[PDB]
């Protein structure tokens, strides 16, 4: 999803990997990723590669998602 | 511009690699490794 | 004998100010950016200096940056 | 010297002055984003020293000094943010610093 | 035309790599390596 934060074009996504690293969990960590588009057309990397378990459990629509979208994770 | 990723990618590369009873994969001399290609990238930015 | 010691001290967190009114963080940088998307007179001019920069702010941390 | 040695052009255009002011702004827009952790007082040479994250993920730690009294003026004589280069940048999680 | 060859390289290499009871071996910098690599490319490009 685009976003457009602090007069800048963020850019966020997941990554579907499920990264068993408790090794008793299941789809335990995913990788998030953000970005940033300077004013000279050059893309900068807010995140990159921080590992981050789903807020839903297993469906593929949920009713609300907001990220807190500085640096920490909640719906 | 060629300078932040080389930083970043070896800042990913210190990350683990393997799972599942297989602990490792990281690369350790990583951030070495893009210190003197940035370096480098730096001497040839003064010549030019 | 031929040592030295240190002290750890874990676990500290964000320095905002230094002891004795000294202030470690410099003005808000997003009206500048702002400021960059307009032209140049619109940024280099006295209006913006007054109020988003301080004239003790325009000395101290970040001073040699202004 | 960024901005010094970009706008070192022949006939000039003022699209290329204007260029590398904002390459000026967006390099300064993240050295006013430093997260100073860790400080340090010298007392035999009159100096302080910080440590200073920035707001990335990866750490990609900094560091300055102020280098006389702290109220011999208001004003410090202060530096520029510099990288510290080594070992510390990889993603990885520390006891301490 | 040594541009697309180097960003399809790392697009691959981010795919996983060993199998069976040991997950992973996909390099984690790969793509900011190429980034770092098509820049400097490009840099060269120029300066011919």
């Amino acid at each position: 999803n685009l976003s457009w934060y602090r007069n800048r074009l963020y850019v966020d996504w997941l990554n579907k990997t499920a990264f068993k690293t408790d090794e008793g969990k299941g789809k335990s960590e995913y990788h998030y990723n953000a970005a940033y588009k300077n004013d000279n057309n050059a893309w900068n990397d807010n995140i990159s590669n921080m590992k981050i378990g789903l807020p839903w459990e297993q469906s593929k629509d949920i009713d609300e998602i907001p990220p807190i979208f500085i640096n920490q994770d909640n719906v | 511009a060629s300078v932040a990723p080389l930083m970043l990618a070896a800042a990913l590369d210190t990350a683990p690699n393997v799972f599942g009873l297989a602990d490792g994969g990281s690369h350790w001399g990583a951030v070495p490794y893009a210190t003197s290609a940035t370096l480098q990238i730096s001497a040839g930015l003064t010549e030019s | 004998g031929g040592n030295s010691f240190n002290r750890i001290t874990f676990d500290t967190n964000i320095i905002h100010e230094l002891d004795g009114d000294i202030s470690l963080l410099p003005p808000d940088s997003l009206p500048l950016v702002e400021k960059l998307q307009t032209s140049v007179d619109e940024l280099l001019s006295y209006s913006t200096q007054k109020d988003k920069i301080g004239l003790d702010a325009f000395s101290g941390s970040y001073g040699i940056y202004f | 010297n960024t901005f010094e040695q970009s706008i070192n052009n022949s006939r000039l255009t003022e699209k290329s002055v204007k260029s590398a002011l904002q390459s000026y702004l967006i390099s300064y827009e993240k050295l006013a984003q430093i997260d100073t952790i860790k400080e340090l007082y010298v007392e035999n040479i009159k100096t302080h020293f910080f440590l200073g994250k920035t707001r990335e993920s990866p750490c990609q730690y900094y560091w300055r000094s102020g280098e006389q009294l702290s109220n011999d003026s208001h004003h410090l004589r202060w530096s520029e943010w510099k990288k510290v280069e080594c070992n510390i940048n990889g993603t990885e999680e520390k006891f301490f610093i």
